[PDB]
Order: C-alpha cells, then structure tokens, then sequence
C-alpha cells in the first residue's frame, strides 16, 4: 500500500514518506506529497483510504490555525494529538466507516521532540519510532536493531537510507522515491529527496 | 391473509355486470363462507375486489366516506366512474412507492352519460379499460371465452350476457382450487344498482 | 432496471508549453448492445474550461451542469474568473457528499487561468490528484503506454495533434468499447477552440 | 415483493427534414398473458410535440400525467409554450430526481424545432438526453434500429448518392419495418398507431399488424 | 456464457446456391488477442459447418466431429449426405447433455446426388430443425433477424445472394461490442467453391 | 482416507473431488447395471430362496471370461439374453459407443490390469 | 386428498376423493385413487404422485410372485411388511404416505396404516392425507362399535363429505368401495347423492 | 495410442464438464454477461376421445426465450403404425426420449408379429422418466387405439400418469382445456371432434404468448391413420411494400479466392 | 502478477520473461527461470497458479522426449501445440480447477517460426505477438505501435527494451530484471539478461 | 474441534562457504493459549539432512516421518546416499497429492551431498523453489530484513552464529507467537551437529 516511518532523537522528529499515487493497475502520479502542515513546528502524516484521508487532513488542518489566530499563541503537540484523536473517534463512530492512519510530529519548547502513533480505531501511543503501511513489517526490525537511544542527525539519515534500501530490495511494490523532512528548533527544515535509479 | 378468487366482468349494451365468489381462504382452509365482495358506492357506480380482505374493508370505508361527503355537500354533481378509477390508481401507486403495498386487485364498473366504463387497477399501478375483464387466477380461464364471444359479436343483450357469466362460473367452479358453489352478481343499468345473490351452479360429473 | 449507459470508455489529456489538449471517443454502450455512435463527451461549461466524461453518463452530465451553474454564479458575483482549482475542489466536495450509493464518475476539469494551465482530476472516490499526464476509463490503458512513450513536453502543435490521434486510434483498435469518432480539443489564453472531428475508418485507412 | 414488472412495447421515431414521426405497437402483456389490445402508447403534449413512452406501464402513466401539469405551470408562469428543446431537459431533471429509485421507462420525444426542422431526442432509465436523427428503442429494440441504420443514413454502402427523406417514403418504411419485426418478437403485434406530425397539426393513423 | 468470446454465422438458400459467413475475432472479454481465427471448417467438399460460440469447446467439437466423419466415410465407402451430419452433431452434443457444451452449429451444403440446397441449425444441446429461407445463430442473435427478414427474397441468383449475405452482416454486426473486425463469406455454387473477405469498421 | 505404503502412467487426478460427487445423477449412472443386478439378486434371494442369486451370479462369472482380450471391442452377444436386456436398447449403446473409443491404452498394460496382477 | 378406512365385522370399507392437483390449479377433475393390488388387498395413496406409483408397482410385482409361489391366497400382514420394508429403507426421497386394507380367509378384515417415515401399525380406523386433519374430532365422537355394512357405508360417506367441503385440496366425486368375505363391490357418489353435512 | 489408460471406456451420459461449468457460471453470474438458454417450446397440446378413434393436435411455434426461433416445427412424432405422442417443453429431450421408445416398440412388434399395445409404451416411458429423477422435462400426451379400445395418457416429467378422456398439457393450456370443459360432451362424432379441438387450439394460440402460426391434427381412427399438416392457417404474414434489394457492386471487397471443384 | 511476451519475425521466435518469485508480501527469490525447455528447437513459457504450473510443465515436458526417443525424429511445433492444448483441456475439466497460462514457441524447418497463445480454458491461436500477465494491458499497445511486419534481430532487442522500460516505469509491482532468449536455426541461443539498476 | 496447534512460528536458514545453518524457535500455540515451551521443531531424519517445521504440527511431523521412511528404503536399496533434490521433489509430490482439504505446512529440507549444499523449499501450495536465503512462518518477517542486511556469504562461523541468534531474538521480541528457546543447527561433510540451545531471557540480558 504505502509507507510511513518516523524516528525520534535528542532534538529532531525526522520523518520519511513515499511520494506515489494509486489506482487499479496504474500509477497516476509519481510525486504526491502526503505531508500536510499544521504550523511552524507541527507536521501530520496520513495514509489511508482514498479521499477520506485528504478530507480528514484538510478538516483537521483548517482548525489548528483557528486556535493560533484566535489566541495569539500556538498549540502544543500533546494538545494537537489529544484533539485529533477525539475528532477522529467521534467522526468515525458517527456515520462513516473510515480507514485512515496518522503519524503526528512536532517539537515544542519544553520537552524535546514528540512523535505519536495512531491506528484507525483512534488509539494514542508515544512510541520512539513507529511505522505504517505494509513496509512496517519488513522494516521495523531493521529500525530497532541499530537504534541507539541517542542518534546524531548525521547518522539518522544513514539509518533511514539503509532502512529504505532494504524495503526497496525485498518488497513486492515499486515505491520509486521517498521524501525526507526534519524538524528542529528553527522551523521546518527540508532535505534532498531520496531517489533510487 | 384472507384471499379472494375472481372478480371478472364484461361490458354490455347499456350496463355492466360483475360477479364474485363469497369465499374467504386462510391459505388453504376455507375459514369464512358468507362474506360479501360487492359494493354500492353511489347510485351509478359499483365495485368489486379480490386479494386481501382487510385492505378491501379499508378502501370500502374510505371511498364510502368520500362519496357520502360529496353527496352531503350538495351541488348537483357526483363522481363519474372515471374519477373514482383515477383516484384508486393514484392511491395504489402512492402506496406502492412507499414500500407498503395493498395486496388487492379491483374492478370498477359503471354507466354514466349513456355509456359504459370498466377498468383494472392492479396493485403495481396498472390501469386501462377493456370490453371484458378477469381478476386473480381467472385471467387464464375466465378471459378466453369472453374474448372469443366478444370478438365474434361486439354487442350483446342481457340474456346472453347473464348466461355467459353463468357458464364462466360453471367452468371456474369446475377447475379452481379456491371456489364456492354460491356467488353474487349485480347489474348497473340506468335504473340503479341491483345487488343479487346468492346464486347456485348445477353441475354434471357424468364422465366419472 | 437495465444497465443505464456507458459501461466504459476512454479519454486522455496532457499539458505542454502551449496549453492543454483533450481527446475523447464516442461509444455509449449498454452492456452488450451499442446504443449510440456520436454522443459528445467533452462537456463545455464556459469558454475557459472543458469538462470530461467517463464512468456513468447521467451522473456525469448532472454534476457538470451543477458545476457550471455554480461557476456562473461565482462569475456574476465576484466579477473575477474562477480558478480551476476552486472548481475542482467544489466538484470534489459535491461528489464526495454521496458515497457508497452507487456513484461512478471520472472527470478531468482543465483550462487556463491566472496561474497558467491546470489539469486537476477528481472522481467518485474523492481524491483530487493533480498531474501532467492523465487517462481515465476502460480504454485508459492501451493508450497510457503509447501516450507516455511519445510525450516530451517540448512538442509542437501538429506533432501533439498527431500523437493524440495515434494514441486514441491504437487504444480503440485493441479495446472493445471505445471507437466511433475522435474529438480533439485545444486550450489557450482566449479559451478553448474545437480542433477537428474524425472517423476511425479513415484514420485506419491512412495509418495502414 | 418486487416493485417492478415488464409490459413490453416498441417505439420508433424518424426525424426527417420538416416532419417528425412517432409510432408504437399497442399490447399490454405481462408474464405470459395478454391484458388488452388497444392500450395506446403515443400521447400528445402540445400542438407540435409528441411523447412516446415505453417500458413498465405504472410509471409510463405517472410521467405522462406529471409532464402535462408542469407544462401548464410553465405556460401560466412565463406566458408562453415550451418548445421541444426545453422539454428534454425538464424531463431529464424529473427522471434524475429519483436516481436512487429509478423510473422503469424508455421515453422518446419527437417534435419541431424553432424553425421547420425534424428533431427526435432519446433518454435512458436513469435520465440523460442526447439528440439523434432516427433513434428507436423500447422492449423489442435491437431489431428495429439496424434496418433503419441501413436505410435512413446510408452506411456501409458505396457508389450510392444521398437523397433527402420524402414524406411518402417514411410511412412506407415504418409499416414495412414493423411488419417484418412483428413476427420474430413475442411482445409486439396487434394494432399499430402512427402519430405523424407536421407544421399544420397532428394526424393519426392505424393499420393492422399480424392480427392476434 | 456465450460472451467470453464472440461469433456470428448465417446461412441463406438461394437458387442451387448456399452461402455461409462468419466473423473473425478471438478475445478474452474486453481484451483482444488476435484477428484471424477460423470458424468455418471444410467438412466434405460441397459441405461446410459453422461452429460459433465459446472457442475452447468449438475446437474440441470440431476435432471429434472430423474424426467420426472420417471413420464413417472410410467404413461406408461413399460420401455423406447432408442430412446425416445433422443427426451426427445432434448425437455428439447429446452425448454430454448434462455436462453441456457451448456451441450453436450451423450446417449448410448440397446433396452430392441431387444438388438440392440444404440448410439446418442446432441449439445448445441438440434439437434438429430445418428452415427453408434462412437461419442464423451466434452471440449477436437478436440483431440479425430484423436485418434478414426484410432483405430476404426467394429464388435468388448467386450475385444477389452474395450481396444480401454481405449487407445482412456488414452493417448488422457492428452494432455490438464483441464479435466484429472482419467478415469471411463462403459462397458454394454448383460447380466451384469461392471465398471472399469483406472489410468492416476496425473498432 | 491411502498412503504410499509411476506417476506418468496414472497422474493428474487430485484427491479433492473424487470424495465429492458431481451432479446428483452420478452414482445412478456410473454404476447402473451393477445396482440393477444387485436389486434383482436381493429380490430373488428374499422371495425365491438362496439358490437363485448364487446360481445366476456364478453363471454370469462363467460366461464373462470367454470374451476377447480387453484391448479390443467385445461383441457381448451372449450374457445378454441371459441378463434379460436382449431387446432393451437405451442410453447405453447409442451414446459414446465403446467401439469408437476416443482414447485407447496399451495392450499389455490393459490385459495385465484386467488380470489384476498390478 | 383425504383418505380413510373403517373396519367392521366380516369386511372393511374404503373411500377416497378425486381431486389430484398441482398447486393452485386443478390437474385432473376425476381420477381413481384406489389401486386393486392382487384381488382382495386394496392400496390407497397420498403424498407425491410418482413415488407412490413406483412403490405400488413394486409391491404388485413382489406380492403376486409370492402368492403364486406359495399357491395360497396372500395375507395382508405380508403386504404391510413389504410396504414397510420398501418405504423405510429409502427414507430420504420417497415421501409417500400409504394406507392399505383388505380381507383374507384367516382373521378376515384388516386395516393397516404406514405413514411417512416407514412406521407400520394397525388401527380400527385409519385416516391420512393433507386435507385429512379436520375430521378427527367427528370420527372420534361418532365411531361406535358393532356396525354392519350399511351404516358403515353411510358413516364413511358423511365423514368424508364433511372434509370434502372445508378444504381446497379436496372436492369432487367420492369413491366408496367395500371389500367383504365374498368379493369386491364399488360405487361412486356424485351430485346430490353426497350428503350435505 | 495413449500411455495413461487402464480400463476400457464405458458408454453412457458423460459428466466431464460440470466441474468447469459450475465455476464458469459463478464467474459469469456476477459480471452481468450472457447466459445460455434452450428451446423451451411451451406449446399447447390437445387430445379428445370421440366415438370411434382419437384426435390429437398441437401448435407449431418453437421459441428459445423472447425471440421466435422457428415458425414451423412438428410437435407430433411417430412411434408405431397406430400410436402417436406429443411433446411439451425442452424439445431436445423430448425428441430423443420419444424416438428411443419408438425404436423399442418397433423391436417388440417385430419380435411379436402383432400390433403393440399402448400400456407397454406407457410402462416404458414411466420407467425411464422415473429412473431419471427430474433433470429431464418432457410433458407428453400419449394416445393411440389398440386391439382393446381407445386409450389416452398424460405422462408428467416426474413419472405420474392418468387416463383422462381429454387432456391439455404445456405452457399455455388453460384456455384450450377450459374450452374443452365448456363444449365437450360424451360420444361425439368425427367432424365435430375435429372442429372442437381446432377451436380449443385456436383459443389457446390467440390468448397466449408462447404459441403461434399454424396448427395440425392427427386423426388415428380404427382403420384409417391420418396426418394433416398443416390443417388451418390462422395468421398470414403481410407483404413488404418497398423494395430494399441491393444491386451488384454495393458491397466492397478486400481479397478473393476461386477454387474449382469437379 | 507476472509477465510473458513473445515477438515473431522472419526467422526467430524471441521471447522475454520475468525472473521473480512470489509470496504473501515477500519476494523469496529474485532469479527463478520460468523457461522450461522441450527440445533443441522448442520452448514453453508458463505462468499460472503456484505449484500447478511447475507440475503441468514437468508432466508435459517428460512426454515430448519420449516421442523423440521412441521414433528417432522430432515433433513439430504445431503437433506440440495441438497436443498440449488437448492435455490441458482434458486434465483441467477432469477434476482440477487449474489456472495456468502458456506461451509456446519453436522453429521448424519448413514454415518459418511459430508462436502460440493459449489462455487458461485451453484455446489455441497463432498471433504474431502475444502477452500474458497484467503487463499485457500496459505493453501490448506499445508492441503494436512499432511492430513493422518484418523486424531485424538487431531491432527486436531494442523494441523489447523500450516495451520493458515502459512497464518498469508505469507499473505497480517491482519486476526487477528480465531474461531474454532467442531461437534460430542453430539451437537455443541466449542473450545477456536485462537488469534495471 | 478446537484449533490443533501452532497457529504460527518462525525459522530461518542461510548458506555460505561452510555449509548450511538452521535456526528455530519453540512455541506451539493453540490460538490464544500457550500449550508448550520446549517443542522441538528441527526434525532429524538421518545424519545428513535436517527437516524443518512450520504451519501445522501433526501434518508436518507425519510427512517428515514418511519422507524419512522413503529415504531409508532408498538408502537400503541402491547402496548410495540420496540427493537433497530427490527428497524435496518426493515430499512435493506427496504434499501436492492432497490439496484443498486444509493441508498447511512449510518445510526447508537441507543438507550436504555430492553436489555441495542445497536448501530447497516446499510447502502445501506445491512450488519447489530453491534459493540461498529463506525464512518461513508468521515470524519469518521481522527477521527477513535483519538477516538479509547481515548476510554476506563470506562470513566466519562465530559471526554466522551471532547473526542467527540476533535475527531470531529481534524477530521474537517484536512478534507475539515466537519465543521460548533458540535451537541452532550446523551442517557439514560429516553430517549435522547440534550447536547450542539458549533461552530468550539470557539473550535479552546479554544484548541489553
């Protein structure tokens, strides 16, 4: 299906993705950014059923800017997570058989980074490195093997590159290229795309 | 789930004749044996129905109420049979579209403005007129004789029409699962509506 | 009842330095019997956009009509032309309102505006993917490969027309539902202009 | 329970140069029996527009009784009469109003345009109009159409010129096609009603057809 | 089930002349894999058969019928009368009545002694019937009786027969998705066989 | 339910569906003569005594082993008037007549299988 | 399809109704639902219309063979045992309710029943049929003991005519037949000869 | 020959298709594809027993669904010099299941030197039909005179039998048999019986959808066997008004081969 | 699923393939030759349901060598095709719901090359270039566009390379490398594998 | 009845310059209740091969027993050791004989013979794929990635042992059915030798 991973660290919430589309037997577009943006410090990854993902992300994204614009300051990652989970649960149980997976991010100014894992029944954990899609099965062990509790930003990219090489070599599907974004205490930094010839 | 048998009818030179069986079947058992199935809604239109019986009672009450209200008002106007037929068609179609069908099949006959009218109002929203008609299981046995005689002769008199209905009752009683010896009849000639019954059907089983 | 229309079809649209090109077939099938041969599918809503047709027929036509009404209302109100993205998102919301009741449609709203070209895609599923190369319907494949092999984003006008004609012809020769006529549409600053219409037999004769 | 049942019928429409023709067989048959043999299936709407409605005979009556009422409403409101170019869209809207409970009909519209010109429309049960020139359809379709395709618009013929359809040819063709197609189909036959319409009014026509 | 592939065959009896025609197409539902796939088999010399339906059973039934025909021809000495093949195929199809095949064969030919044209037909499981004027069977069965009934005429010479069999197929088979793209016409006059290939819409 | 306790000679027959009968007219058509003979034998043994089925079946066995070798068609002129089907032509000889067998085995293999040696 | 039998001193009576049908439509107006197996034993029928015929043919075959083998008149118990053994062995697709009765030189006068399921038992009066459940009370309250042929015939006529009108399956002529010490005599009640009620 | 055969082949109804047929039908049912159909020729059949002999008759339409496949198909077969039968529904099965009994009775007659009796045909048909429990449907009307007297039978597709003096079987039969119920009287004459059966079959043909075209009668009286076909034409096709014939050169051509025979 | 194509020519029956395995979500092996060999002049491509393909191919391959070894000479491609079709039909209809696709090849010495297309219901065509699997949909049009009736052996490889590049770029699955074999009047020649980095 | 045993498990085997190594867990679950902790899965059939276990339990044990009997019979008859390929094909034929009745097994017959090493794979589906790197069962994933990342085909003995231990431990830490003990098996010219057995707790303590 798709692929979402995110590795924590001392002062970063680095996340990867998979710029790809879907159809019956065809790839409509080879570069479709799945990374919706909330604020200067918060990302929101989302993979799920077609249409419902881009609708729910848009609805939950044109609601956090309202809080900032109505109170001057900005939300915190914990509040954002505990709000997104509540909205997802209430809406899914209401009238819609949704299927969406989410992977929040964020870096506040009091307690390091924060990465949240959420399934499609609206649970909420705080794992130090999670995964989504089908590549999770083949890549989570690789992520767990080399994950020292403290990882430098330089080594995080290398670990991600190995974890994506293994997936690109041992997977049925044809994920051709991946995107990488890293969040620090300066905004939303960006890195060159990971493309396999 | 009481059920009727057949409410067939044929047109006529100045009038209409309708016949029906005074029977009520509880699936297979013959639960009731004296209920009636012919109505006298006004002075120029009569009625007959088959299928379920409770729905027939309900439409009997409703239509009698409507006609008595119209007569009570007082304007020198009545309900021509065409209007009653249209009203029944609309009611049946509206009930069908709401997923609450009335398991019924009726015949409306009358004689107004020096002409005869006869219609079919099947529950699925079917409506038309014809020189002859049959209902329920009589659509296969009762119809052919009437159609043949009408094609040979398009206009009749009272004696041969009555004998034709008698013969049709004879054959239907011979070869139907739900039937009774007695049956009702009612002409709608310009004198008025004259309900007649009960009648009888003499049979012969000499080929036994 | 029976199958409505248009079990499948084909169409394509690519963008380059001189606008957006739209091509389509015309065969509105009904399961196993050809219903028509010259049904127009490139739907015009105003002289700036070009709605497309796929999937069902009646649903597509109705929703393009509603989109045209909304676009005209917005034009009359705000005195400014509406961008393609706004119309695409509007249609996406309207179609996504009803899901699971049997809706089926594929549309490729495209045109020129203040930001240049734009060829956003929306369907019954609800995604609003953009792109630079598209093809939808049953006959989208058998044309996808050829039109991807030939596309270079630096083509001329006549070369692009020939590419579109070749792609449609090769798609309809191998499929079993596309065919009939070929409509070719061009988009520029001053709105769309109809390019030409052609018959499959002549193209097969001249490409043999 | 099943709120649907078949009733047969056949609709054919030729749109010539300055004349529209709508004709239809007349037989209400369901299951295996025959209900009647008159049952006309060609109703008039205005002085220059005729509607033919095949399909299930429980909505063929409701649509006929609704279209005339809406036409009266439009005439009273706008102080005019609907042309044949608007009835198509209006009926399409009515038909699509119940896309989740579709009408089981196959309607054909024939009439004159603003100027003297033939015009025959064609719908589908869900409701989607499309202009045509010789479109037929109904229960016993797929047999009427190919012969007209061979005759009216010369297809798969070479070294043959093009001649406009004359009025004398149209009835002669329609009668022949119905006579040919009545034998091999079960639901057709009995009586045939023709509703040829020109710029002087509506005139009827009835002929025998495989007497049954 | 006669939609997993395509096919359509006619037969007209003229004046000492019989014509049989088919349509060349073989494809898996919407897809198409080839344009040339014979559906006319030369059993005998002035006799032919016109299998049309699901192809994977067409091949098998053709092979078995050819085998049995060779056996009978070799054992009994002289050629086979056209009426005999009718009962032949009837028996062969009823062999598997419970496990039915998928074929609607058409037989058309001449008597080797009398030269009196003969045409018959068959249903799915074998039910012999003979029609004097014409017969047709195939996937697109509905859209050919209307085309054939009016255009037919008794006592036709070979040229008019060829024209009629061409016009009753070329513009009557394109009104369907499957079973198109090519038409073979076999005309069998008294003394010499002749084959022609028409051209139709490539869609 | 047996374990192994040449696949080219006999192969391509899954165990799945032989213990799953086909169209219900399968056990009444694959085994018809045997069932009819069994019914007649049971009737005679019940009503006439134990001698008749033994005598008749052993007569069947005696007459059965004089036909030609299995790899050739058997006339079966005898055993027919004794069976009782002397003129009862039916759906056993006009459909798929064994004389024109579409597939045929090796002579030595078929005769050695008929002997039951394998 | 009402079938009933009654036993008296020196013989038994036997009645039936001829209205074999196929649902809501009458198949045959007058039939003979009374098969004369051998020359004394009589066998009525119920249930289906083909399995009963096959069973009757097989019974005729075997019983005639047995009677001609022993060179003695048959005993009704033999017929009952044969019917039981034939029906019970095939208790999967042989839905055929049967009632047999007859006379024999030794202990003359016998009425046997064998309903669906192969069970066999003897009773003074046997009743069987789809429309043979509306006269149980009447037959229980009216059947006394010590009656001769005439009143037995009248009682059978009345009891069968009662159900002859309160059912849809029954209707038509009546087929009384009495088997006695000497021989078999048959008669049919038609028209007004049938008692009203 | 072959290398994977052990036992000699055995004749009879083969069954090596149902395993594929079931899965193919399951595949094609939910995809809305075409479905196989057979010539379910629902036809009216009438027979009456007059004073001397028997009279039979049936209509001659053979449909295969909603399309008229044939306009002339005999519904009366030959069994013996003085026995005729009729078929109704699934004509493919009825043809063979009547021809088999005809051949068996011919063998019996040749072995006996005397004319066959109807009860033998009834017994054989009943035995065969009950042996093939269901799965084969051919309603028959077996009638014929013999050494004893007139007879008639009404075999059903499950093995039931009757001995009615008149019978009407088939899809559309109620009209004809009601005409019989109204007009029939015991011990009629020959011409009156023919007129009555013709009228009944005409009513049945008019008031139904599964029947049409010509009718025929099969008088089988004691010392004269008659087979009238057709007897009466109730409906006649009209005439084509305009000529639509195509002349030489109308159709195109791509390739052509000419091969001369001898 | 998988991929099989074969292009004809004046004197060659060039066929490609897809050296790949299958499982739930895993690729067990990245080089699995699907090209069974019949004789010195005949190949046999086969893609279908797991297990049944390798069984049927093995059975049909240890049957053509028997003919050569028992008659001295060798079969012809037409006989091989008309034998394989018969075996497949008889075995599939017998007791096994198979699903196998085949693509014969071969070069006899009288009429050029010969390539045969066969579906899973045992049909037999003689298309000049066929395809199997899912890539057929996306690649058959590309094969038809450039296919001149006569193609030189040099240009056939280039056409195949383009047809495989399009599939590798626009397909969901991850067919990583392909095999190529060309048959001439010298045996079974081989070419270097097609591998995409 | 109830679920038999072993809803899932894990195992792996890779080959290099010094033979073939086999590793396995031991937890024969029964749906949701742990039935045992020390069930041996590396099945020995002779001192040259090493049968593996996966899927069901009873089926795997029975078929390995039959394979062992057949191999012993062949050994006694032909006086020569049987190659691994022959045994693999034999087991493939026996398992493929029954399909669709619910068989489920995954075995990785491996050993040394005249051609060197060999690690053919067979299962209930019927394929007989070879390879140089394998892992089957529920816990095959979560170990596939690590053991593919570490494999180099030029490893030493202790390094290979450590790699296998790490792969099994990391697979069983993340899964929910594997665990218990770890059995490690080596293959060489003189037949297999048991390497060691270990408990998950000690490995977790020493790898923390």
């Amino acid at each position: 299906m798709e692929y979402l991973i995110g590795i924590q660290g001392p002062d970063y919430v680095l996340v990867a993705s998979d710029r790809v589309a879907a159809s019956n037997i065809v790839q409509m577009k080879d570069d479709h950014d799945k990374m919706f943006k909330m604020s200067e410090k918060i990302l929101l990854l989302c993979v799920g059923e077609a249409g419902d993902t881009v609708q729910f992300a848009e609805y939950i994204q044109k609601n956090v800017q309202l809080y900032k614009m109505r109170n001057g300051y900005e939300l915190s990652p914990t509040a954002a997570a505990n709000f997104t989970r509540r909205n997802l649960a209430d809406c899914l149980r209401s009238r819609t058989p949704y299927h969406v997976n989410l992977l929040l991010a964020g870096y506040d100014e009091h307690e390091g980074p924060a990465l949240y894992y959420m399934d499609y029944l609206a649970a909420l954990a705080k794992a130090p490195f999670a995964a989504h899609g089908y590549g999770a099965f083949l890549t989570l062990s690789i992520l767990d093997r080399y994950y020292t509790p403290t990882i430098s930003r330089e080594r995080a990219v290398e670990l991600l590159r190995k974890c994506l090489e293994e997936l690109q070599k041992r997977f049925i599907l044809n994920l051709p290229t991946f995107s990488v974004r890293i969040i620090d205490k300066n905004g939303i930094h960006d890195l060159d795309n990971i493309s396999f010839p | 789930m009481v059920t009727g048998t057949s409410v067939l009818g044929v047109k006529f030179e100045g009038g209409v004749v309708i016949a029906a069986d005074m029977l009520g079947s509880y699936g297979s058992l013959a639960r009731f044996r004296n209920i009636s199935r012919i109505m006298r809604v006004n002075n120029s239109t009569m009625l007959g129905a088959s299928g379920d019986y409770a729905d027939f009672q309900y439409l009997k009450q409703v239509l009698g109420q409507m006609v008595i209200d119209e007569e009570l008002l007082g304007d020198g106007h009545s309900y021509s049979p065409r209007a009653i037929h249209s009203w029944l068609t609309r009611a049946m179609y509206s009930r069908r579209s709401k997923m609450n069908p009335l398991w019924n099949t009726m015949v409306i006959g009358g004689y107004a403005d020096g002409e005869s009218f006869l219609g079919y109002v099947d529950m699925l929203g079917v409506a038309y007129e014809a020189p002859s008609l049959a209902t329920g299981y009589g659509a296969y046995l009762a119809q052919p004789l009437l159609r043949e005689v009408l094609e040979k002769q398009p206009v009749l008199s009272q004696t041969e029409a009555r004998d034709l209905v008698e013969r049709c009752m004879r054959v239907l009683y011979y070869r139907d699962a739900r039937s009774y010896n007695r049956f009702q009849t009612a002409t709608v000639t310009e004198k008025g509506v004259e309900i007649e019954g009960p009648l009888s059907t003499e049979t012969n089983w000499d080929i036994a | 009842p029976g199958i409505e229309m248009l079990h499948g079809t084909t169409t394509l649209a690519f963008k380059f330095r001189h606008g957006v090109i739209v091509a389509a077939d015309s065969r509105a099938t009904a399961g196993a019997y050809i219903a028509s041969q010259t049904v127009k599918k490139v739907i015009e809503i105003n002289p700036y956009l070009l709605g497309t047709m796929a999937g069902g027929a009646a649903d597509c036509s109705f929703w393009e009509r509603l989109l045209a009404r909304q676009c005209r209302i917005y034009e009359l109100r705000n005195k400014e032309r509406i961008s393609v993205a706004a119309a695409s998102k509007l249609l996406a919301n309207m179609v996504y309102q009803y899901k699971g009741m049997g809706l089926s449609m594929g549309t490729m709203i495209c045109g020129w505006d203040k930001r240049g070209p734009g060829l956003y895609y929306v369907d019954s599923e609800g995604n609003r993917i953009s792109g630079a190369t598209f093809s939808v319907g049953s006959g989208s494949v058998y044309a996808y490969g050829v039109m991807d092999r030939g596309y270079s984003y630096d083509l001329e006008v006549e070369q692009a027309y020939d590419l579109a004609r070749r792609a449609i012809y090769q798609a309809t020769y191998r499929d079993a539902y596309s065919g009939g006529a070929v409509n070719l549409y061009h988009v520029r600053e001053d709105g769309w202009i109809r390019v030409s219409s052609d018959n499959v037999a002549d193209l097969h004769e001249k490409y043999s | 329970f099943s709120p649907y049942v078949f009733n047969g019928g056949t609709i054919l429409a030729i749109a010539g140069e300055d004349f529209a023709i709508v004709a239809s067989d007349t037989r209400l048959s369901e299951g295996f029996s025959i209900h009647t043999r008159d049952s006309p299936k060609c109703y008039k709407l205005t002085d220059k527009t005729v509607i033919g409605c095949s399909g299930f005979h429980g909505d063929c009556l409701t649509l006929t009784k609704i279209i005339e009422a809406r036409l009266k409403m439009y005439k009273h409101s706008n102080n005019k009469a609907m042309t044949t170019g608007a009835i198509a869209a209006m009926l399409s809207t009515i038909l699509y109003s119940r896309r989740f409970f579709p009408y089981y009909v196959y309607n054909i519209i024939g009439g004159l345009d603003e100027e003297g010109k033939g015009a025959v429309y064609s719908f589908d049960p869900v409701g989607s109009y499309q202009r045509d020139s010789f479109k037929a359809g109904g229960s016993a379709s797929a047999m009427l159409q190919p012969l007209l395709d061979n005759q009216v618009g010369f297809k798969n013929m070479q070294n043959v010129e093009h001649v406009p359809l004359s009025l004398d040819r149209a009835m002669r063709l329609v009668k022949d096609v119905f006579i040919s197609a009545a034998e091999r189909d079960v639901y057709t036959g009995d009586a045939l009603r023709i509703c040829i319409v020109t710029k002087e009014g509506i005139r009827e026509e009835t002929v025998s057809l495989r007497k049954d | 089930i006669m939609s997993y592939n395509g096919g359509a065959v006619m037969a007209m009896k003229g004046k000492n002349c019989v014509a049989i025609a088919a349509d060349r197409r073989f494809g898996i539902q919407a897809q198409m894999v080839t344009t040339d796939f014979q559906k006319i088999f030369p059993m005998g010399d002035r006799l032919y058969i016109g299998l049309a339906g699901l192809a994977t059973d067409v091949q098998t039934v053709a092979q078995r019928l050819k085998f049995r025909l060779n056996l009978y021809e070799l054992k009994e000495g002289r050629q086979i009368k056209p009426y005999t093949l009718m009962s032949m195929v009837a028996n062969l199809l009823y062999e598997k009545r419970f496990g039915p095949y998928y074929t609607e064969p058409v037989i058309a030919g001449l008597d080797p002694k009398t030269f009196k044209p003969f045409i018959c037909s068959l249903d799915l499981i074998g039910c012999p019937m003979v029609t004097d004027d014409f017969v047709v069977s195939g996937t697109c069965a509905e859209q050919m009786y209307g085309m054939c009934e009016s255009l037919w005429e008794p006592n036709m010479d070979p040229d008019h027969l060829f024209e009629t069999i061409s016009q009753a197929m070329l513009n009557a088979v394109d009104r369907d998705a499957v079973s198109g793209m090519g038409v073979i016409v076999h005309i069998i006059e008294k003394d010499k066989i002749t084959t022609r290939t028409l051209k139709a819409r490539m869609d | 339910s047996p374990v192994t306790e040449d696949l080219l000679r006999k192969g391509f027959s899954c165990v799945k569906n032989e213990l799953l009968p086909s169209h219900p007219l399968e056990l009444s058509e694959k085994n018809f003569q045997l069932n009819q003979d069994k019914m007649n034998f049971s009737t005679l043994r019940n009503i006439q005594g134990l001698f008749a089925p033994l005598k008749l079946q052993m007569e069947f066995k005696a007459v059965q082993q004089v036909q030609r070798l299995p790899f050739l068609s058997s006339s079966n002129l005898s055993l027919d008037v004794l069976r009782g089907n002397d003129e009862t032509i039916g759906f056993e000889d006009i459909l798929n007549d064994p004389s024109q067998s579409e597939v045929m085995g090796e002579p030595h293999l078929m005769v050695e299988y008929k002997l039951g040696l394998l | 399809t009402t079938i009933m039998a009654v036993q008296f001193d020196g013989g038994v009576v036997l009645g039936a109704d001829s209205r074999t049908t196929t649902g809501s439509y009458i198949a045959n107006r007058v039939t003979d639902k009374l098969t004369p197996i051998h020359d004394r034993i009589f066998c009525c029928r119920s249930g289906s219309a083909a399995d009963t015929q096959a069973v009757a043919d097989a019974v005729t075959y075997q019983l005639g063979f047995h009677s001609i083998e022993l060179n003695e008149p048959p005993l009704v118990h033999t017929a009952a045992s044969l019917f039981k053994e034939m029906c019970y062995r095939y208790r999967e697709d042989l839905m055929a309710g049967i009632i047999i009765a007859g006379w024999d030189p030794q202990e003359g006068g016998q009425g046997y029943s064998v309903p669906m399921g192969g069970m066999m038992v003897r009773q003074s009066f046997a009743i069987g049929g789809s429309g043979s459940s509306y006269i149980y009370g009447y037959v229980d309250a009216t059947y006394r003991e010590g009656m001769t042929k005439e009143e037995c015939l009248q009682f059978t006529a009345n009891a069968l005519a009662l159900a002859m009108e309160r059912d849809g399956s029954s209707g038509g002529v009546i087929r009384l037949a009495a088997i006695a010490e000497s021989g078999v005599e048959r008669q049919v009640l038609l028209g007004d000869q049938i008692p009203k009620f | 020959a072959a290398v994977s055969v052990y036992a000699p082949p055995v004749g009879g109804f083969s069954f090596d298709n149902c395993r594929r047929n079931a899965v193919l039908e399951a595949d094609f049912a939910k995809r809305g594809y075409k479905l196989p159909k057979v010539r379910k020729t629902g036809t009216t059949i009438a027979g009456v027993v007059y004073k001397d002999g028997i009279v039979l008759g049936a209509d001659t339409r053979a449909t295969e669904g909603m399309v008229v496949a044939d306009k002339n198909c005999s519904k009366i077969h030959f069994i013996s010099p003085n026995i005729y039968c009729c078929g109704a529904g699934t004509a493919a099965d009825t043809d063979m299941t009547t021809q088999l009994i005809s051949s068996n009775l011919e063998l019996h007659s040749l072995s006996t030197g005397r004319l066959p009796r109807v009860v033998t045909a009834n017994r054989m048909l009943k035995q065969m039909l009950f042996r093939y429990q269901g799965y084969i449907g051919a309603a028959l009307v077996l009638g014929g005179v013999d050494v004893t007297g007139p007879h008639l039978y009404s075999i059903y597709p499950h093995g039931s039998t009757d001995k009615l003096p008149y019978v009407t079987m088939g899809s559309g039969s109620l009209a004809a048999m009601a005409v019989f119920e109204d007009k029939f009287r015991p011990d009629m004459e020959e011409e009156e019986a023919k007129n009555l059966v013709s009228e009944a079959i005409a009513a049945g043909i008019f008031n139904d959808l599964g029947s049409g075209s010509n009718i025929d009668l099969c008088v089988i009286s004691k010392n004269k066997l008659d087979f009238l076909r057709p007897y009466t034409v109730p409906n006649k096709k009209g005439t084509r008004l305009g000529r639509y014939r195509c002349e030489k050169g109308t159709t195109a051509v791509l390739t052509e081969k000419i091969t001369p025979l001898e």
